[PDB]
């Protein structure tokens, strides 16, 4: 029952404001046992006028 | 179908260069060519257009 049969699908886009100088987390993707395969993420970048 | 375009204009002034004023212009163009069906008693053909 451990093996590859069936295939999930997510696709989450977020938007939001973090300070600089944070270690600030922007998304979490779960795993669960016996699950494997591709993950591609992206992150833009825009500061406020200077 | 079709996905609007997007143009941005941005502001010179003062005020709109430190507050960054900026505009969007969002616009599209869509055109069909079908053929009329005959019928013995005619019909409506009804167009429609959704944003």
């Amino acid at each position: 029952y451990q093996t590859k049969r069936n295939v999930r699908r997510e696709a989450r886009t977020l938007m939001g404001r973090f300070k600089a100088g944070k270690l600030a987390p922007v998304m979490a993707v779960p795993v669960k046992g016996s699950e494997g395969g591709m993950l591609s993420q992206s992150v833009s970048f825009e500061l406020d006028p200077i | 179908s079709v996905v609007l375009g997007r143009q941005i204009i941005g502001a010179t002034d003062t005020a709109g260069v430190e507050d960054g004023v900026k505009r969007s212009d969002m616009a599209a163009q869509l055109s069909f060519t079908v053929p009329i069906p005959t019928t013995e008693l005619g019909g409506i053909i009804v167009t429609f257009a959704c944003i």
